[PDB]
RNA sequence: AUAUUGGCGAGAGACCGAUAGCGAACAAGUACAGUGAUGGAAAGAUGAAAAGAACUUUGAAAAGAGAGUGAAAAAGUACGUGAAAUUGUUGAAAGGGAAGGGCAUUUGAUCAGA
RNA sequence: GUCGAAUUUGGGUAUAGGGGCGAAAGACUAAUCGAACCAUCUAGUAGCUGGUUCCUGCCGAAGUUUCCCUCAGGAUAGCAG
RNA sequence: CGUGGAGGUCAGUGACGAAGCCUAGACCGUAAGGUCGGGUCGAACGGCCUCUAGUGCAGAUCUUGGUGGUAGUAGCAAAUAUUCAAAUGAGAACUUUGAAGACUGAAGUGGGGAAAGGUUCCACGUCAACAGCAGUUGGACGUGGGUUAGUCGAUCCUAAGAGAUGGGGAAGCUCCGUUUCAAAGGCCUGAUUUUAUGCAGGCCACCAUCGAAAGGGAAUCCGGUUAAGAUUCCGGAACCUGGAUAUGGAUUCUUCACGGUAACGUAACUGAAUGUGGAGACGUCGGCGCGAGCCCUGGGAGGAGUUAUCUUUUCUUCUUAAC
RNA sequence: GCUUGUGACGGCCCGUGAAAAUCCACAGGAAGGAAUAGUUUUCAUGCCAGGUCGUACUGAUAACCGCAGCAGGUCUCCAAG
RNA sequence: CUAUCUAGCGAAACCACAGCCAAGGGAACGGGCUUGGCAGAAUCAGCGGGGAAAGAAGACCCUGUUGAGCUUGACUCUAGU
RNA sequence: AAACUUUCAACAACGGAUCUCUUGGUUCUCGCAUCGAUGAAGAACGCAGCGAAAUGCGAUACGUAAUGUGAAUUGCAGAAUUCCGUGAAUCAUCGAAUCUUUGAACGCACAUUGCGCCCCUUGGUAUUCCAGGGGGCAUGCCUGUUUGAGCGUCAUUU
């Protein structure tokens, strides 16, 4: 709302910290049934709801 | 089998009075003891509009027999009390407009 | 940032989310032996705390990126 | 109306974020969480809720201290040092 | 290859403040470099020795507090023996072995005695 | 002595074998939906070992053709096997407003037994 | 149609389900209203509809009697194994 | 007859290939089915005597998943409209630039905001997916950068209202009630200065708190600056609050000022408790007056356009913040 | 002339159209005040500090809601000839 | 502007199997059955006769010893008073 | 006759059935009793050289201390191989600590990272203002301590 609550605005940021694809030194550990990053959010798909 | 609006009426959600513009509950002096032996000499201030009330009323100041200050009194205006009229409170006051007895 | 440094006499830090403007003022003091003109302080997109510290005109903030390591 | 009209209207949050649990189910107005209750003393749960109810038990988080207490009780809640 | 404990429980606490103080300057000059140089593990090595000489330091602080506080009742709470909290509302040995005087006269008179059959 | 779909630690089964078994064998009460109370999935398998295809060639590239690794590439991470529906190519056959079927034999193809 | 006052409207606030709210249409109460939504009781009951998974062999019906708040059902006798 | 599992047995079968699957190939049984050959495949499985059951599907507008014909079909037709060349690129109707033609026509398709969103902002790289054509482009993908305040808001106040306490109700979760049937209090200071404190001189409360980013409210403007920040940064120039303060000024020998008839003036020009008053602080409409900004317009000082002909001409700059 | 601010008025009401924080003033005279000297931080100048959170961008025929890059819905400021 | 044709993109409804008629009989109105008429690949744009076309376990009527909204000196109760 | 349609086979597709696997589930039995104001369960936000999650942890942040074992960790980078050693490890064990903001949640509030009060200390002349650091200020109830109120009331002086 470009005024927004502190909570709202850390929120904002761990969002924007967890906004990222999976690293890609993962999918050469040793057993890794990891492939993707499967909590990937953008927000022309999945609004946070806060 | 549904509630009807005379019985929603007792709740007060939507029913309760528009209070806001009111200039205060209008009442007389405390019976005190200026009153129930002598009277007592207030001053009409203002006759001012009441929200919700037709009649208008007067703000009665009296002086405050026990402390040194002003004690603002909001009376119902009768016919004919008009501002700057001494209010006289009191057994002992006289039978004129606007006294009370 | 680094531009700041070299035109402004501003060096810019990451600072703790808990530090206050006197905080900041007095860790700089302390941490670098300068005197501090003014500090102006944000929340980063990121979550984490950028201060501006622009030193008086007696200290040059390039000389103490250069000193601590930085340039 | 009453459709797709009247969803344009909706920028007024009914709930925000809890103190409590988090979970945006803090009724702004009631200031009340419709979820875990804050703030009431007691965590909301009812036994016709038993998935909530295995949604927010002892588990669900990491246990802090909880996790440490079958160990203790194992060695004892002894108090002393290994000593070597 | 860092700090170690006991090579830090022989100093005074003026000598860990001063190694603490020395070690922060470390870790802050090692993420000033980090900045530039990629993939700097030092700066591990410094917070371990950090956390070590911070612990070795509180260590001595409350070993301290414990002696002031020796063989007299109330000692800090956090210096207290933390048990749950129904063990350490749990009566004493002393108490639960309290019995009136008549009970222990009773069972002074008549214990269990030890039996057996022969047939 | 009795109870114990909770907690902790164990031992087992004529139980289920990934649409089963708890909803969840997997970053599952996760992703996601709802204002909210709540609702709530799908998703296991290369290979012994990545040995995960150096190098050449065509292409802008993705890829292809080789080469190669491997017991196997009819195992190429779109990975154990790999059904059916449905589909392509090749081969065979038939076909005047359905097709399919029963009895019988002609013809073509194919084949067992002696 | 109406368009300067029983006007339109934002935000805040209050009223919550047999309750609210209604210049009254049983209207509105989050695409839900002659009783919202959510979870549980609950796998609610159903004389009613649909379905009910291998082969062969042998035998092989009834829609009729009486009774029932019975007439789309059952009990009973009969037919059948 | 067949299936999952169990006890016994065939010292059964099997990496020299178990199970599974495919096979208009063969055999047996009336049949449920059984057996064999070939291909594929890779790790277990079967006959018989018994035991056991979550044991046999064509249907249930059955459940889950997958797949068709329809079918390259319906269609991708509102919002006036696009065109030429060059560049880039493998590829250009759609990207970029230039030129042209148009539209929104200031109640905008302009410039900002509130709610909401949360990085969509900006740069670089970049096109597997998305942008129902395309794509070299993007609100996409990948990596980074970016949001600077004493003066703008929140914060503070109270509004409708929400809501502890004291009390009362309720088995109870909790309900009522908001100053109420309460012993609800600290800030001024003589004295205490055995210590500016408790005692003890002496003054005041019909009351928590929450509730507005549009109500009330202490105080900031101009110019410049970024790829992306600006009343926040930089430069200059101010203001408010809180505090501390030393000069000057003022006042006093008539101690706490003088002048004016007066309305009142000033650079000041002591002022506790207590009380009083004002501001905060307020509807709507109508006409009239005035101010600002805009509009229109004259002269002149510059720049640009038209000039076959006419036009001392058409357009444009000439500005001045808070304090 | 348009927009806007404002002033003095007028019309209207059985409608007469918030509250509080805060600031100032006045009444009063408690108290403290001068002469080899006192008073005055409502006069001028001078010194110091002013924390915390928000600040990007869109605000819609693509950045919000409507399952979406949906002809829908969504409050407001400025406004040339 | 579509429809049409083309490049690109590309669904859905529906679908026992499918699709030429006449009469017959038949669950008394057949695309199939019987008897006749007939009958030649693969198709395009239209069209609204038919598919008792599709959309929905008919909302009308009846049955159920299935409900619900509402009313009343139905039966039995009940808050309040 | 082609095309087209249909049937079958081979190969190739689509799809993920079947088979075989199974660090999972389910049921039965046995043993034990251990959350929290010494701040629980739960939540928010952060922490790694390179991590979005799971798991772990809390500014001492995939962790510190202690003990045991005895040479690793591993995807890369880095470090080390003295590793015949108080010594690797994403080891095990775990008795000492840390334990952000919260949460019964406790100064008051909380749609605010809002607003106080007290003590000690530091800086700005500074008891008063501003700021930094450390420690505190909830309610009900119990025992005790101190200071009080009430002609409720006793004695004494009177
Ligand atoms: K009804
Ligand atoms: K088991
Ligand atoms: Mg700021
Ligand atoms: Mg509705
Ligand atoms: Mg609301
Ligand atoms: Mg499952
Ligand atoms: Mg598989
Ligand atoms: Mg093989
Ligand atoms: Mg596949
Ligand atoms: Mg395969
Ligand atoms: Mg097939
Ligand atoms: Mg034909
Ligand atoms: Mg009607
Ligand atoms: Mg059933
Ligand atoms: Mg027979
Ligand atoms: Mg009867
Ligand atoms: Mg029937
Ligand atoms: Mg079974
Ligand atoms: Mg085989
Ligand atoms: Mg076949
Ligand atoms: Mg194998
Ligand atoms: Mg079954
Ligand atoms: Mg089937
Ligand atoms: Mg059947
Ligand atoms: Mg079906
Ligand atoms: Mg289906
Ligand atoms: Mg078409
Ligand atoms: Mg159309
Ligand atoms: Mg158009
Ligand atoms: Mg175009
Ligand atoms: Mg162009
Ligand atoms: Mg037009
Ligand atoms: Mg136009
Ligand atoms: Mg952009
Ligand atoms: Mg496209
Ligand atoms: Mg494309
Ligand atoms: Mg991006
Ligand atoms: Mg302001
Ligand atoms: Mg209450
Ligand atoms: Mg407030
Ligand atoms: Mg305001
Ligand atoms: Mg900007
Ligand atoms: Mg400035
Ligand atoms: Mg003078
Ligand atoms: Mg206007
Ligand atoms: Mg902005
Ligand atoms: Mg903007
Ligand atoms: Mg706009
Ligand atoms: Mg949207
Ligand atoms: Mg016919
Ligand atoms: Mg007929
Ligand atoms: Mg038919
Ligand atoms: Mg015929
Ligand atoms: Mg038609
Ligand atoms: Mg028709
Ligand atoms: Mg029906
Ligand atoms: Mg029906
Ligand atoms: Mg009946
Ligand atoms: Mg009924
Ligand atoms: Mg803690
Ligand atoms: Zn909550």
């Amino acid at each position: 709302a470009a005024q927004k609550s502190f909570r709202i605005k850390q929120k904002m940021a761990k969002a924007k910290k967890q906004n990222r694809p999976l690293p890609q030194w993962i999918r050469l550990r040793t057993n890794n049934t990891i492939r993707y990053n499967a909590k990937r959010r953008n927000w022309r798909r999945t609004k946070m709801n806060i | 089998g549904r509630v009807i609006r005379n019985q929603r009426k007792g709740a007060g959600s939507i029913f309760t009075s528009h209070t806001r513009l009111r200039q205060g509950a209008a009442k007389l002096r405390t019976l005190d003891y200026a009153e129930r032996h002598g009277y007592i000499r207030g001053i009409v201030k203002q006759i001012v509009h009441d929200s919700g009330r037709g009649a208008p009323l007067a703000k009665v100041v009296f002086r405050d027999p026990y402390k040194y200050r002003l004690r603002e009194e909001i009376f119902i205006a009768n016919e004919g009390v008009h501002t700057g009229q001494f209010i006289y409170a009191g057994k002992k006051a006289s039978l004129n407009v606007g006294n009370v007895l | 940032a680094m531009k700041k440094v070299e035109d402004g006499n501003i060096l810019v830090f990451q600072v703790s989310m808990k530090a206050n403007k006197y905080q900041i003022k007095k860790a700089v003091k302390e941490l670098y032996e300068v005197d501090v003109l003014k500090v102006n302080t944000l929340v980063r997109p990121n979550g984490t705390k950028k201060a501006y510290v622009r030193l008086t005109a007696d200290y040059d903030a390039l000389d103490i990126a250069n000193r601590i390591g930085y340039i | 109306g009453k459709g797709t009209p009247s969803f344009g209207k909706r920028h007024n949050k009914s709930h925000t974020l809890c103190n409590r649990c988090g979970r945006r189910s803090f009724h702004v107005q009631k200031k009340t969480c419709s979820s875990c209750g804050y703030p009431a003393a007691k965590t909301r749960s009812y036994n016709w809720g038993a998935k909530a109810k295995r949604r927010h038990t002892t588990g669900t988080g990491r246990m802090r201290y909880l996790k440490h207490v079958s160990r203790r009780f194992k060695n004892g809640f002894q108090t002393g040092s290994a000593s070597k | 290859a860092g700090v170690k404990a006991y090579e830090l429980r022989t100093k005074s606490k003026e000598q860990l403040a001063s190694q603490l103080v020395d070690l922060k300057k470390e870790l802050a000059e090692l993420k000033v470099q980090k900045l530039s140089r990629p993939s700097l593990p030092k700066i591990k090595t410094v917070r371990k020795s950090i956390a070590c000489v911070l612990t070795v330091i509180n260590e001595q602080q409350r070993e301290a507090v414990r002696q002031l506080y020796k063989g007299k009742k109330y000692q800090p709470k956090d210096l207290r023996a933390k048990k749950t909290r129904a063990l350490r509302r749990a009566l004493t040995k002393f108490e639960a072995s309290q019995v009136t005087e008549k009970q222990r006269k009773k069972q002074i008179a008549f214990p269990q005695r030890k039996y057996a059959i022969k047939a």
